[PDB]
C-alpha cells in the first residue's frame, strides 16, 4: 500500500538532508509503535475505568512519538553538521537522544542511562545492516 | 412461488388474528391483574432463576444422536448403489456402534435422571 | 529437500539398492560407543531402583547392551545410504549443469599481487 | 484472446421436431429401434469431439431421421398413434403403465402396417458399435505438449566422499 | 455467488469476532462457534453445488458431525463450571493465574 | 501426506477425491473438470516450483473457468455500454433480447 | 476410568495425529485435529477439581476457535481452487491464518498464553501428553506446507516464542509452569527453521520430546510440584540427582550436551540462509533459559536444602519406579551428540 | 427475484451479527435458529436441498438443548436482549449501517469484484446439465456408504468416542 511508501520515503535521499521530513516518518513509526504497546498493555492489565485506559493509551503513544521524534531529528542534525551521511555514529547518537527522553519521560535516570547505550546500539548496528545488505527476514534459499 | 405464496398467507392469517384480539375486545388493566400468576399467592422469587435440568445428559446425548440419524437419512439414495455389499455393511457398521454406544450409557445409568 | 526425489519409496527404512554399499563393521567406532551407552543405560537403571550397580541384573545389562548395538547398526546402515544418495544426487546435477559449475582456472602467487600489511 | 467461432443463424436452421413430450415418449420406444444408425452417429460425434459446432451435420441428420419416421406414422398410424400419445399425456408423469391398452393397438398397427417391433426391456440401453467415415479426433482436449520431465542422474551409489563431512567427524 | 461468498465470509468474521471478545457467559460464546461452523457448512454447501461438485457433498455433513461432538464437548464442560461455581461465568475461572 | 501409510499399502482412504475431476457419482462432471484435467496433467512429474511457470496457462485457463473473472467483467462492460447507449437513444435491442423470440425448436 | 472408557478414548488420543500425518484431505487433517481435542479434554479433567475444570475450559475455547480458523483457511481453499489441499496458488491470506491457527494450537508467543495456564491445572502425566504427543499433528500439517509459508511471520512468532518462554520461565517456581515456557521456547526454535528445513524442525521435535518425557517422569516419581518439592530430591531419591542435572543443562542447550545440537544446527542453517539477526537474537536469549535451569539445578543437586522429619518415613519404603524407559530416555537425551551426523541427515 | 439470494445472505449477515453481540443465550439460540432457517434457503437456491434441510433441522435439535442447558446455567435475573443495554443497541445499529456501507463502496471501486449490484442475479447458477437425472445432493451425501466410506467411518467414530467423553466429563 501507499503507507508502505511512506516509510520507504525515509531511504530516498540521503541522511543529514530533509530532516524535517525524515522525523515526521519517525514520530509517525514511534506513535505506531506506543499505539500496539497500548493495545497490548490495556487488553491484558485492564485499566480501572475507560478514561483511564484511554489516558494510558495517550500516555504511550506520545511518549513513543517522542523517543521516535528525537531519534529522527538528533540523527539528521548530526549527520548535517558533522557532514557525514554514512556513519552509524551518527545513529547512536541519535538512538542515545531517544533513550534520553524515554528517561526523561518516565523520570528514571537509569532507564535514561541504560535507554541511551540499548537503543543507541540497536539504531547503530540498524545503519550498519542498511550499509551492508544485512536482511531482517531472508526467503529461503537452500 | 407457489410455496412462498401460501407460507405467507399463513404468516397473514395468524398476525391478523393477534391483531383482532388484540384491538376488539375491552381492555381494563390494573396492577394485580397483570402479576404473575401462582395459585392466587405471591411468587417468592423471580422466575428467571436457575431451573435445574436431571435429564442433562440424556440432552447432550441427544446431540450425538441426532447427527446418527443425519448419517441416516442418505440411505434410500444409497441403496441404489452398485457396490451393495459395501453400502449394507457401512450401515450395519454404522447401527451397531450406535446401539453399543446405546446400551454402554444405559448400563452406567446415564439415562438415570439425577437426584 | 530430498523426500520428492525420483524412485522414491515410501516408508522404506532400507531401500534395495542400499544393498551396494559396504555395510559398517560390527566394532565401528559410532557401533562400540552405542554399545558402551546401553551399558550405560543398564547401570543407571540400576542405580534408580536402588540395586548394586554393577552386579544386578547382567541378564538385563546383556539386553540393553546388545538391543543398542542391534538398533545402531541398521540405523547406521540407513544413514551411511543417505549420505550416499546426498552425494550421487549432488554430483548428478552438477554433471547435467556444467555452466552454473566451471571449473576455474587459478593463478599462481607469482601474479597475484597481495596487499602487505606492516606490523609495528 | 482468439476470437471463438460461431456458426452463422443461417447455419443453424433445420426443420424442427415440434411435437410435444407425451407424442415423443409414446413414440420413445420405435423411434430408438428406427433411427437408431443416425442417432448413435451423432452421439458419437458429440462425445469424441466435444463440441457442438463439430457436429451441426450430424445434428441435422437426427432431425430429419426423426420428421421421416413420424411421416410413416402419420400415413399409416394416425389414429392407433393419436389414442395412445393422449391417454399417456394425461399423466403428471407420462406413465407408459396407465395406457397399456392404447400402446398395444398402436403396437400391433405399427408391426402389421410397417414391420416394427418394439425393443424388449434393456435393449435400447445397450452400448452399440457404430462405423463411420469421420476422422477420430487426435487432441480433443486442444492440449499443450507436456513439459518435459525432469533429467534423472544414474549410475551406481558409492559411499558418501569422505563421509559424512559433518564438522569435525571423521567418519 | 461472489456477493453471497463475501457475506458469509463476513459472518463467519462477525462470529469469530464473537468468540474473541468475551462477555460474561460462557454459553453465549459457545453459540459463537455454533455460528462460525453455521458459516462454514453453507460456504462448503454452496460451493460444491455451484461447482457441481457431487463427490465433495459428505464434507459439509462431516462438518457438522464434529461440530455436534465439539458441541456436546462445551455443554458437558458448561455443566461442570456451573457446578463448580453456581453460574457459567467466565471471570471466576481465574484460579489457575497462581 | 507427512506418512504416507496410503501409498505404501497401495489403498485409497483419502486420495480419490482430492479435486474437481475426481469421480463423480453416475459420471456426473463437476464444473471445469476438462481445465483441471488439463492443469494436473501438465504439472505431473515436473515438480511444484517448476509447475508454477511452466504450467501457468492451465492454471489461468482453470482459474477462469471457475471464479470466472473475466467473463462477469466483460459481460458487466456490454451491459454497461448498453445502458449508456439506451438512455442516448442510439441502441435499440431487438426484439428476441426484449422477450418477443420465435421460440425453438 | 473403567478399561473400555481408557481404551476408547487413550485409541482417539493417538488415533487424530495419525489420521493427521497420514491424510492428503485438508479435511481429514482437520478431522485428525477434532480428535485430538475431542478425546482429550475428559484425561484433563479426570480428576475433577476447580482448577482441573478451568483447564480443561480454558483449552477447550482456544482449541475449538483455533479450529474453527483452521477450517475458514481450507474451506477458502477449496472455493479458490477447487481442491482440498494447499497449492502455490493459493491465497498468501489464507495460508497466513492457517500458520496463525496452528500457532495458537501449538501455544506459539503470542498465542501462548492459555499453555501455562493449562499445564498448571492438569496432572503431570497428562501435561506430558500435552507437551509431546499433541504437538505433532499441528507441526505435521506445517511440514507439508513448508514451501507456502511466509518467512516474515514465523520468525515473528518464533523470536516472540523465544524471548516470552526466556522470560516467563524465569518467575516460575511451579514445575508444571517452568516446563510449560520450556516447551514455548522450543517450539520458537522448531518453528524458526521450518520454512528453511522442515528436518531440522523433526530434529528438535525429537530431541525436545526425549528431554521432555524423562523430566517430567522424575516429576511424577515424587509428584514434585515446586521447586521447594523437588529439592527434597536429595533425601527422597538422591540416585536421580545426576540424571536431572544433565537433563536441565541439556534442555538449556549447552554443550557438549545432546541439547546442544538444535540449537547449533538450526543456527547453522538460519545462517546458511542469511538469516544472521534473528539467529543472534534467538541463541542470545536461550541463555536466559540456562539461567532457570541452573537455578532449579542449584536447588536439587549442587546444593542441599532443608529436610523434614516425615521424609525419614519414606525412605523406609520401597519405590517401584522409575521404569526402564527413564533410563533409556535419560542417557539418549544428554549422551549422545557423539553420534551427531546420523541424527541430522 | 434478482435480489433473492443477495437479500438472504444479508439476512444471514444481521443473525450473525446479533449473535456476536451474545445477548442472553435464549435470544443467541433463537438468533441461530433464524440463521439457520436464512442458511437453509440459501443452499435451496443454489440449487441444494437435502444440505439445507439437513442444517435446520441439525440446528433445531441442538439449540433445544442450548434452551435446556441456558435455562439451568446460563440465567440470570434480567436477561439482556439486544434492545436492553444502549451499547449493544448502538453496535447493533453501527453494525448495520458499516454493512451497507461496506457493500456500498466496494460496488464503487471495483464494480465487478467482491460486490456486483449490477450483475445481481446473472452469477447464481453457473452450468446445468438440462436433461438429467441423477443430480440431487443427496446422491452426493450418499457417496459416504459406497464411494468414500472413510468419511462415514472416521463420523461413525467420532460420536461414537464422543458417547464415551461426554459421560467422563459429566461423572462427579
Ligand atoms: C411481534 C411484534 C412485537 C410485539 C411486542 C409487544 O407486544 O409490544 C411490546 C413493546 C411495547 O413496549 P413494552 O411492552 O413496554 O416493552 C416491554 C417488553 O417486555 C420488552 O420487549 P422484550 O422483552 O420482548 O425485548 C425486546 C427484544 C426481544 O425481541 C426479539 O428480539 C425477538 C424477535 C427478534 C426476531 O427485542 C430487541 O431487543 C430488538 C430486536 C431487534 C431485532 C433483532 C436483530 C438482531 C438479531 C438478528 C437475528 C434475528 C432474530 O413493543
Ligand atoms: C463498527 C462496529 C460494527 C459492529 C460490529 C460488532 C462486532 C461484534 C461485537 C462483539 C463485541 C463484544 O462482544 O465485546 C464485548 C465487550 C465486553 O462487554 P461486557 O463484558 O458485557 O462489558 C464491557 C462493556 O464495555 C459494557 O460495559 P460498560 O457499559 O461498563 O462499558 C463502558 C464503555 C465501553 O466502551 C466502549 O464503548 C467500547 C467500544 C469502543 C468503541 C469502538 C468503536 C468500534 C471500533 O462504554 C462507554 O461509556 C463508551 C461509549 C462510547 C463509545 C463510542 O464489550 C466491549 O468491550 C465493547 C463491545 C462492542 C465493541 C465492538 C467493536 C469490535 C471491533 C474490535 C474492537 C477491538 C479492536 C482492538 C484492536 C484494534
Ligand atoms: C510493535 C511493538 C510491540 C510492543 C510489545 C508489547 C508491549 C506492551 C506492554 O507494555 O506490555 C503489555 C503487557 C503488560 O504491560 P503493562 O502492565 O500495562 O505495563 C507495565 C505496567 N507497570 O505485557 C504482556 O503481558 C506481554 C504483551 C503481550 C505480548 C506482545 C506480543 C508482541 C507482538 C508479537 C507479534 C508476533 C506476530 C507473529
Ligand atoms: C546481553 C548484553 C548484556 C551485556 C552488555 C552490558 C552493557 C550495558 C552497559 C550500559 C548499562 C548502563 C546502565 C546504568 C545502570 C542503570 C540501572 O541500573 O537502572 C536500569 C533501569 C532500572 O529500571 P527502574 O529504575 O527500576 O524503573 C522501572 C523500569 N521498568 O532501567 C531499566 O532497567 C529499564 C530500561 C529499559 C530501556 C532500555 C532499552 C530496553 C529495550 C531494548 C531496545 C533494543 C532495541
Ligand atoms: C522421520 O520422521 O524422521 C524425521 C527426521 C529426519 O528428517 P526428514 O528427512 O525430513 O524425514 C523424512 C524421512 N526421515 O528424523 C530426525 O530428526 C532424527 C531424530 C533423532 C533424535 C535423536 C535422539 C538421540 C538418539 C540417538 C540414538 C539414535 C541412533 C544414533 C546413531 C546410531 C548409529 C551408531
Ligand atoms: C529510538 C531508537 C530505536 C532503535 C531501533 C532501531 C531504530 C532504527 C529504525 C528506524 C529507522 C528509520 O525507519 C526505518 O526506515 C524506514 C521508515 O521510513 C523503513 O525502511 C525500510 O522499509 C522497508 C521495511 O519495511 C524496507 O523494505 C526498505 O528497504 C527500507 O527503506 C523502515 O520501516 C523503518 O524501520
Ligand atoms: C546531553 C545531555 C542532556 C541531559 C538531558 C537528558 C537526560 C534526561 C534525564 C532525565 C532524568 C530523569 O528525570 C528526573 O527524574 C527524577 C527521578 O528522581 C525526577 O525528580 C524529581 O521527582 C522525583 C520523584 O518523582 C523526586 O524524588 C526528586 O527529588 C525530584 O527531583 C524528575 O522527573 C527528573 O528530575
Ligand atoms: C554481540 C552481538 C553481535 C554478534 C555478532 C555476530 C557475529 C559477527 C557478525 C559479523 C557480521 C556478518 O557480516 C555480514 O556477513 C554476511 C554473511 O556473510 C555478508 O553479507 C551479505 O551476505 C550475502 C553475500 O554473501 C548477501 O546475499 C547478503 O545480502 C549480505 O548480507 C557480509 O559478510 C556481511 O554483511
Ligand atoms: C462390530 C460391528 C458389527 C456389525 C457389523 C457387521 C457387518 C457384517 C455384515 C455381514 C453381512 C454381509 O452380508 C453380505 O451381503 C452381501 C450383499 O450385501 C452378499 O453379497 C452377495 O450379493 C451381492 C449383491 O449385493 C453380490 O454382488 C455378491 O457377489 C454376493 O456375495 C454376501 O453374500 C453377504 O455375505
Ligand atoms: C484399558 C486398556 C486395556 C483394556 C482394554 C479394554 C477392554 C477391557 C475389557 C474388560 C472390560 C469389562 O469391564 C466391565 O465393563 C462393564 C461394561 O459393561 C461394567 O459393567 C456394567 O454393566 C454391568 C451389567 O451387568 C454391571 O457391572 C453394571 O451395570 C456396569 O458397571 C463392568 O463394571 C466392567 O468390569
Ligand atoms: C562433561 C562432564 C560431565 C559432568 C557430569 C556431571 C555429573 C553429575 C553432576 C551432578 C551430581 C549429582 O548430584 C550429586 O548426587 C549424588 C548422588 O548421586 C549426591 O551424593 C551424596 O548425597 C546423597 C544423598 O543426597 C547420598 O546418598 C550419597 O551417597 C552422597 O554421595 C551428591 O550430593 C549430589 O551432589
Ligand atoms: C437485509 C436486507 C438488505 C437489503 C439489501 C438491498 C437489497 C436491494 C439490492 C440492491 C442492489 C442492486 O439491485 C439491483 O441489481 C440489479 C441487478 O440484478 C440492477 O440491474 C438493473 O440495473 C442496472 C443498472 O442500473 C443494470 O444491471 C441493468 O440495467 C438492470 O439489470 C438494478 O439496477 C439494481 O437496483
Ligand atoms: C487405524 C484406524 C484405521 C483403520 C480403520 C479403517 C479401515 C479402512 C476402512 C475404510 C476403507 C476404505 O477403503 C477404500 O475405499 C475406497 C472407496 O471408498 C476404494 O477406492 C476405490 O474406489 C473408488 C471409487 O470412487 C475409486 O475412485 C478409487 O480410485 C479406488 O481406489 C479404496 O480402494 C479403498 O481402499
Amino acid at each position: 500500500a501507499m503507507v508502505k511508501r511512506f516509510f520507504e520515503s525515509y531511504h530516498e535521499v540521503p541522511d543529514g538532508t530533509q530532516c524535517h521530513r525524515k522525523t515526521y516518518i519517525t514520530t509517525a513509526l514511534g506513535g505506531i509503535c506506543g499505539i500496539i504497546g497500548s493495545a497490548y498493555s490495556v487488553s491484558l492489565n485492564p485499566a480501572d475505568s475507560t478514561l483511564e485506559a484511554v489516558a494510558r493509551v495517550g500516555r504511550y503513544t506520545f511518549t513513543a512519538a517522542a523517543i521516535g521524534a528525537m531519534f529522527g531529528l538528533t540523527t539528521c542534525v548530526s549527520a548535517q553538521v558533522r557532514e557525514k551521511p554514512d556513519d552509524p555514529l551518527n545513529y547512536f547518537i541519535g538512538g542515545c537522544a531517544g533513550g534520553l527522553t524515554l528517561g526523561a519521560r518516565t523520570h528514571s535516570y537509569g532507564t535514561a542511562a541504560m535507554g541511551c547505550v540499548y537503543m543507541g546500539t540497536a539504531a547503530a548496528l540498524f545503519k550498519i545492516g542498511k550499509l551492508e545488505g544485512w536482511e531482517l527476514f531472508p526467503t529461503p534459499k537452500v | 412461488m407457489n410455496l412462498y405464496t401460501v407460507i405467507f398467507i399463513n404468516i397473514l392469517l395468524s398476525l391478523t388474528l393477534i391483531l383482532v384480539a388484540f384491538w376488539l375486545p375491552q381492555m381494563n388493566l390494573y396492577s394485580e391483574k397483570a402479576n404473575p400468576y401462582e395459585c392466587g399467592f405471591d411468587p417468592t422469587s423471580s422466575a428467571r432463576l436457575p431451573f435445574s435440568m436431571k435429564f442433562f445428559l440424556v440432552a447432550i446425548t441427544f446431540l450425538l444422536f441426532d447427527l446418527e440419524i443425519a448419517l441416516l437419512l442418505p440411505l434410500p439414495w444409497a441403496i441404489q448403489t452398485i457396490k451393495t455389499s459395501t453400502m449394507m455393511i457401512m450401515a450395519f457398521i454404522l447401527v451397531t456402534i450406535l446401539s453399543l454406544g446405546l446400551a454402554y450409557e444405559w448400563t452406567q445409568k446415564g439415562l438415570e435422571w439425577t437426584e | 529437500m530430498m523426500n520428492g526425489r525420483p524412485g522414491h519409496e515410501p516408508l522404506k527404512f532400507l531401500p534395495d539398492e542400499a544393498r551396494s554399499l559396504p555395510p559398517p563393521k560390527l566394532n565401528d567406532p559410532r557401533l562400540v560407543y552405542m554399545g558402551l551407552l546401553g551399558y550405560c543405560t543398564g547401570l543407571m537403571d540400576n542405580m534408580l531402583r536402588m540395586r548394586p550397580v554393577m552386579r544386578a541384573g547382567l541378564h538385563r545389562q546383556l539386553l540393553f547392551v546388545t538391543s543398542f548395538v542391534f538398533a545402531g547398526y541398521f540405523y547406521l546402515k540407513r544413514q551411511n545410504y543417505l549420505y550416499a544418495v546426498k552425494d550421487h544426487d549432488m554430483f548428478g546435477y552438477i554433471k547435467l549443469h556444467p555452466e552454473d559449475f566451471p571449473e576455474k582456472e587459478k593463478k599462481t602467487y607469482a601474479e597475484i599481487l597481495e596487499p602487505f600489511h606492516p606490523v609495528r | 484472446p482468439g476470437i471463438v467461432e460461431l456458426p452463422t443463424l443461417e447455419e443453424l436452421k433445420v426443420e424442427e421436431v415440434k411435437v410435444s413430450s407425451a407424442v415423443l415418449k409414446a413414440a420413445a420406444h420405435h423411434y430408438g429401434a428406427q433411427c437408431d444408425k443416425t442417432n448413435k452417429e451423432f452421439m458419437l460425434c458429440r462425445w469424441e469431439e466435444k463440441d457442438p459446432r463439430r457436429c451441426l451435420k450430424e445434428g441435422k441428420l437426427v432431425n430429419g431421421c426423426a420428421l421421416n419416421f413420424f411421416r410413416q406414422i402419420k400415413s399409416h398410424c394416425a389414429e392407433p398413434f393419436t389414442e395412445y400419445w393422449t391417454c399417456l399425456d394425461y399423466s403428471n408423469m407420462q406413465l407408459f403403465r396407465h395406457c397399456r391398452q392404447q400402446q398395444a393397438k398402436f403396437d400391433q398397427c405399427v408391426l402389421d402396417k410397417l414391420g416394427w417391433v418394439r425393443p424388449d426391456l434393456g435393449q435400447l440401453s445397450k452400448v452399440t458399435k457404430v462405423k463411420t467415415d469421420r476422422p477420430l479426433p487426435e487432441n480433443p482436449y486442444h492440449s499443450r505438449a507436456r513439459p518435459e520431465p525432469n533429467p534423472v542422474i544414474e549410475g551406481d551409489l558409492k559411499p558418501a566422499k569422505h563421509g559424512t563431512r559433518f564438522f569435525f567427524w571423521t567418519v | 455467488m461472489p456477493s453471497t461468498f463475501f457475506n458469509l465470509t463476513m459472518a463467519f468474521s462477525l462470529s469469530l469476532l464473537g468468540t474473541l471478545m468475551f462477555r460474561s457467559h460462557l454459553m453465549s460464546t459457545l453459540l459463537c462457534l455454533e455460528g462460525m461452523v453455521l458459516s462454514l457448512f453453507i460456504m462448503t454447501s454452496v460451493t460444491s453445488l455451484n461447482s457441481n461438485s457431487m463427490s465433495s457433498m459428505p464434507i459439509p455433513i462431516t462438518i457438522l458431525v464434529f461440530a455436534a461432538c465439539e458441541a456436546a464437548v462445551g455443554l458437558a464442560l458448561l455443566v461442570k463450571v456451573s457446578n463448580t461455581y453456581g453460574t457459567d461465568y467466565v471471570q471466576n475461572l481465574n484460579l489457575l493465574q497462581c | 501426506p507427512f506418512l504416507d501409510i496410503q501409498k505404501k499399502l497401495g489403498i485409497s482412504l483419502d486420495r480419490h477425491f482430492m479435486f474437481l475431476s475426481a469421480e463423480q457419482p453416475y459420471k456426473n462432471a463437476a464444473r471445469c473438470h476438462a481445465f483441471e484435467k488439463e492443469w494436473i496433467e501438465c504439472a505431473h512429474g515436473i515438480g511444484g516450483t517448476r509447475a508454477k511457470k511452466e504450467c501457468k496457462i492451465e492454471f489461468d485457463d482453470f482459474e477462469e473457468c471457475l471464479l470466472r473473472y473475466k467473463t462477469m467483467r466483460r459481460m458487466h462492460d456490454i451491459k454497461k455500454q448498453r445502458e449508456k447507449l439506451m438512455k442516448e437513444g442510439k441502441y435499440t435491442p431487438p426484439p428476441h433480447h426484449s422477450g418477443r423470440e420465435e421460440p425453438r425448436p | 476410568m473403567n478399561p473400555i472408557t481408557l481404551a476408547i478414548i487413550y485409541f482417539t488420543i493417538f488415533l487424530g495425529p495419525v489420521i493427521t500425518m497420514s491424510s492428503t484431505n485438508l479435511m481429514l487433517m482437520w478431522v485428525g485435529l477434532e480428535f485430538s481435542l475431542l478425546a482429550i479434554i475428559p484425561m484433563l479433567i479426570n480428576k475433577k477439581n476447580p482448577r482441573s475444570t478451568e483447564a480443561a475450559t480454558k483449552y477447550f475455547v482456544t482449541q475449538a476457535t483455533a479450529s474453527m480458523i483452521i477450517l475458514l483457511a481450507i474451506v477458502l481453499n477449496y472455493k479458490q481452487l477447487g481442491t482440498w489441499m494447499f497449492q502455490q496458488q493459493t491465497n498468501g491470506l489464507i495460508l497466513n491464518m492457517t500458520l496463525m491457527a496452528l500457532s495458537m494450537k501449538l501455544g506459539l508467543a503470542p498465542f501462548h498464553f492459555w499453555l501455562p495456564e493449562v499445564t498448571q491445572g492438569i496432572p503431570l502425566h497428562m501435561g506430558l501428553i500435552l507437551l509431546t504427543w499433541q504437538k505433532i499433528a499441528p507441526l505435521s500439517i506445517l511440514i507439508q506446507i513448508y514451501p507456502l509459508l511466509n518467512s516474515t511471520i514465523i520468525l515473528m512468532l518464533a523470536i516472540t516464542s523465544i524471548f516470552m518462554g526466556a522470560w516467563g520461565g524465569l518467575n516460575q517456581t511451579q514445575m508444571r509452569k517452568i516446563m510449560a515456557y520450556s516447551s514455548i521456547a522450543h517450539m520458537g526454535w522448531m518453528l524458526a527453521i521450518l520454512p528453511y528445513n522442515p528436518s531440522l524442525t523433526l530434529l528438535n521435535l525429537m530431541i525436545y520430546i526425549i528431554l521432555t518425557a524423562p523430566m517430567f517422569m522424575a516429576l511424577m516419581l515424587n509428584n514434585s510440584m515446586t521447586i521447594n518439592s523437588i529439592s527434597l530430591l536429595w533425601n527422597k531419591t538422591p540416585a536421580m540427582l545426576t540424571m536431572i542435572s544433565l537433563m536441565l543443562l541439556s534442555l538449556g542447550g549447552l554443550p557438549p550436551l545432546t541439547g546442544f545440537l538444535p540449537k547449533w544446527i538450526i543456527i547453522t542453517e538460519l545462517m546458511k540462509n542469511n538469516c544472521l539477526i534473528m539467529a543472534t537474537l534467538m541463541a542470545m536469549m536461550a541463555l536466559l533459559n540456562l539461567f532457570f535451569y541452573t537455578r532449579l539445578i542449584y536447588s536439587t543437586s549442587l546444593t542441599m536444602f532443608p529436610t523434614n522429619n516425615n521424609s525419614k518415613m519414606m525412605t523406609h519404603q520401597t519405590k517401584t519406579k522409575p521404569n526402564l524407559m527413564f533410563s533409556t530416555l535419560a542417557i539418549m537425551s544428554t549422551m549422545t551428540l557423539p553420534l551427531a551426523p546420523q541424527l541430522i541427515t | 427475484m434478482n435480489n433473492y439470494i443477495f437479500v438472504l445472505s444479508s439476512l444471514f449477515l444481521v443473525g450473525c451479527l446479533g449473535l456476536a453481540l451474545k445477548p442472553s443465550p435464549i435470544y443467541g439460540g433463537l438468533g441461530l435458529i433464524v440463521s439457520g432457517f436464512v442458511g437453509c434457503l440459501m443452499v435451496l437456491g443454489f440449487g441444494g436441498s437435502f444440505l439445507g434441510l439437513m442444517v435446520f433441522l441439525i440446528y433445531l435439535g441442538g439449540m433445544l438443548v442450548v434452551f435446556g442447558y441456558t435455562t439451568a446455567m446460563a440465567t440470570e435475573e434480567y436477561p439482556e436482549t439486544w434492545g436492553s443495554n444502549w451499547l449493544i443497541l448502538g453496535f447493533l445499529v453501527l453494525g448495520v449501517i458499516m454493512e451497507v456501507f461496506l457493500i456500498c463502496v466496494l460496488n464503487y471501486y471495483d464494480e465487478v469484484g467482491v460486490i456486483n449490484l449490477d450483475g445481481l442475479g446473472d452469477w447464481l447458477m453457473y452450468e446445468v446439465d438440462d436433461v438429467g437425472v441423477m443430480l440431487e445432493g443427496g446422491i452426493g451425501v450418499a457417496a459416504m456408504y459406497s464411494c468414500a466410506t472413510w468419511m462415514m467411518v472416521v463420523a461413525g467414530w467420532s460420536l461414537f468416542a464422543g458417547i464415551f467423553i461426554i459421560i467422563e466429563i459429566t461423572r462427579d
